[PDB]
């Protein structure tokens, strides 16, 4: 048919959905198995860690993904840093087990490298994606607040939804926080979850589960537009893992090759191609591909494919609050302290959004109990299990890392998955950038610790993962350290566009998805043009 | 008295509930039973120390084990019971089981109340 998308996820659906509503034939290739919530739900609750958000997400031998309570290997991580990140591999991809935190970035993000010298700009500017971060933030389902609170991202409608009442934890914490230092700028977080019925899907009711899972879907999940873009007249196969694009004799691509859960080879062509991968997949195909015209791997003449690879580098605190907070009531975040998102350090430095966890500690804080290894009656052992759990307050962060091209993805010549796709061979490193931030990030800590009569402080210096795939085709000026053009279509092939956090040149302070979405409609209105 | 009742009264000393289920309580026994429980002495001698009197490090080490599979649910990494484990119901009038929604609109803007 006309196009053919590789990924449904929430890039790739959003696409399928524009396209196939237009009328047009469109082809939906899923790596993983269709999966419905009543099973994840199931798989969440007979799993014995519900701090592990990728255990209740099954990786399928045909289309393997990273579990790592045990480790299943399946990435490659070498380097000075474990590129340790997580992502889903079914029909509506890694937005299954999200937080659901929709941010837009800032104006000074796209022009990193001429406003701080560091980094490296976007061809676009923030102006050309407001209206389709609007957009995005109505197709999700976006709750956040209106202007008694300043985002920083100038807005032109308001926001689809109004936040519901912040948990006594996260407003008690918002206040005092606020009242120390308002520098620090403690706002409630954008989200796509519902105040109130919405788009079919109902009112969030306070499950706590939103990773890894909602069982009434209240929050958004790319299954939303993959069930859309299907009644729209999109063809979903799954179980469709996409090893190859064919390139043809005007350097446009012609097919894209495909293998099923046998390892059985299959063919599909088409007129336009969009590539929805996640970060990793992506390259993957694209490093993959090389051929006759084509050596150094298909749309990959920078030498940029994999390349330029990013995450948020987090650091966290936890302690025991003088005060009974109750985390654990309503959404698992509903808070951030955006106070270092922007200035002028950042030439320095790297920005960070600080945020507060307002997930349940009970199972936790039990546990840490019977590691005591003492029998107490069972009227102490409650008020215990009621103090801690009730205390307990942790903050998290994502830094920014810069987009450098030693931080890479290739496929391995050596590792294969068990129908013979090679493996991603992560190499990664964290750079003093983001380590001097990170320092001033736990002085930050060391301080809401002492506002908050703060006992058993442990600060985390482990960079943690963030599941933020961004960087790896960065989309950029000219075709000679850039993979796409500000359309998110690739230089070398004018029918192949890349839909995924890949065409991203920052990846900023803030979860990625919401742009990632921004761009996704902003495609499909580009390539509705094309006949 | 089989292993299963001298197990459930234990457990209704050393958690102080009454009513817990002896559906979950055998399939809690069984799990146990892989790592612990090996004698068929330990588990009436415990009952009996428990009662009047003290325990030996490795018989207080004992009741926590037993303590432990009925607050967390999960014996040697496998849940046996989600939503009947006790932790829960400690913190049941202001928390709830990940999963399973309060049949009200939630409301957890209130501070809880002791
Ligand atoms: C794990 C995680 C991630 C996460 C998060 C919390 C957790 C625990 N919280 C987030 C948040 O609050 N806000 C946010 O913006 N992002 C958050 N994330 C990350 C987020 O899920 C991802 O950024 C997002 O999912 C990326 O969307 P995209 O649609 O680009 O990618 P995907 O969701 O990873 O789906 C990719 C799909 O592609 C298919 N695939 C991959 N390779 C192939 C091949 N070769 N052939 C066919 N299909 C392929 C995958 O199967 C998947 O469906
Ligand atoms: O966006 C995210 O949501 C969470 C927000 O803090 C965080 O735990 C995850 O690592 C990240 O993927
Ligand atoms: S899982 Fe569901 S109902 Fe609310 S708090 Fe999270 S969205």
């Amino acid at each position: 048919a006309d196009v053919v998308v590789v990924g449904s996820g929430v890039a790739g659906a959003i696409v399928a959905h524009q396209l196939a509503m237009a009328g047009k034939a469109v082809i939906l290739l899923e790596a993983g198995p269709r999966m419905p919530r009543w099973e994840i739900v199931e798989r969440f609750r007979n799993q014995p860690d519900k701090m592990d958000f990728m255990a209740p997400y099954p990786s399928s031998p045909w289309a393997p993904h990273p579990e790592y309570g045990p480790p299943n290997d399946y990435l490659i991580l070498k380097g000075e840093h474990k590129f340790n990140s997580q992502y889903i591999r079914a029909v509506g991809g890694t937005t299954w087990h999200w937080a659901a935190s929709a941010w837009r970035f800032i104006p000074n993000d796209f022009k990193m490298k001429s406003v701080y010298g560091v980094g490296r700009d976007w061809p676009i500017q923030y102006d050309d994606l407001e209206p389709y971060y609007q957009r995005a933030e109505e197709e999700l389902g976006v709750w956040g607040p209106g202007p008694e609170e300043d985002l920083y991202s100038p807005r032109k409608q308001p926001y689809p939804m109004p936040p519901l009442p912040l948990s006594f934890n996260e407003q008690t914490i918002k206040t005092a926080l606020n009242n120390y230092d308002p520098k620090f700028h403690v706002v409630t977080e954008p989200v796509a979850r519902n105040s109130r019925p919405y788009d079919g899907r109902p009112t969030c009711c306070g499950n706590n589960n939103c990773m890894p899972i909602c069982p009434i879907g209240a929050m958004y999940n790319g299954i939303v537009h993959v069930e859309k873009a299907e009644r729209a007249g999109a063809k979903l196969i799954e179980n469709a893992v996409v090893y190859k694009l064919e390139t043809g004799p005007d350097k446009r691509i012609v097919a894209a090759l495909y293998k099923d859960k046998t390892g059985a080879e299959h063919r599909v062509e088409g007129k336009y191609f969009v590539l929805a991968a996640n970060g990793i997949e992506t390259p993957k195909i694209l490093l993959m591909s090389a051929n006759r015209d084509f050596p150094n791997g298909v749309a990959n003449s920078s030498d940029m494919v994999g390349r330029n690879l990013m995450d948020h580098p987090g650091t966290g605190v936890s302690f025991y609050a003088s005060e009974k907070l109750w985390p654990g009531r309503g959404p698992q975040e509903m808070t951030s302290l955006i106070g270092f998102r922007d200035g002028p350090f950042r030439a320095t430095e790297a920005a960070k959004k600080i945020h507060l966890s307002n997930l349940s500690r009970i199972d936790q804080e039990t546990q840490k109990i019977f590691k005591a290894g003492k029998l107490m009656k069972p009227d102490e052992l409650d008020a215990q299990i009621r103090d801690r759990s009730a205390r307990y307050v942790q903050f998290d962060c994502f830094h920014e890392i810069l987009p450098q091209p030693e931080n890479r993805i290739v496929p391995s010549k050596t590792a294969t998955d068990a129908i013979g796709i090679p493996r991603p061979e992560i190499t990664y490193a964290i750079d003093d950038y983001v380590k001097r931030g990170a320092a001033h990030t736990r002085e930050v800590y060391a301080t809401a610790a002492k506002v908050l009569g703060g006992t058993d402080v442990v600060f985390n210096d482990e960079f943690a993962p963030n599941n933020h795939i961004t960087g790896s085709t960065i989309m950029g000026a000219d075709a000679r350290d850039s993979v796409v053009d500000k359309d998110c279509r690739t230089f070398d092939h004018p029918n192949l566009f890349i839909s995924s956090s890949a065409t991203m040149p920052t990846v900023g302070t803030v979860n990625v998805t919401l742009t990632i979405a921004a761009l996704a409609l902003r495609m499909s209105d580009t390539l509705k043009k094309e006949v | 008295t089989a292993p299963l009742d001298t197990f459930m009264t234990l457990s209704e000393s050393l958690t102080g509930k009454k009513g817990l289920s002896r559906v979950i309580g055998e399939r809690l026994l069984q799990a146990l039973q892989k790592g612990s429980f090996k004698t068929a002495d330990s588990l009436p001698q415990l009952a009996g120390a428990l009662a009047s009197g003290s325990l030996t490090p490795e018989q207080e080490s004992l009741a926590l084990t037993i303590l432990e599979a009925w607050y967390l649910g999960i014996v040697d990494n496998v849940v046996i019971t989600y939503e009947e484990a006790l932790m829960f119901g400690v913190v049941s009038d202001t928390l709830v089981i990940r999963s399973y929604c309060p049949n009200k609109p939630g409301f957890w803007a209130d501070k809880p109340i002791e």
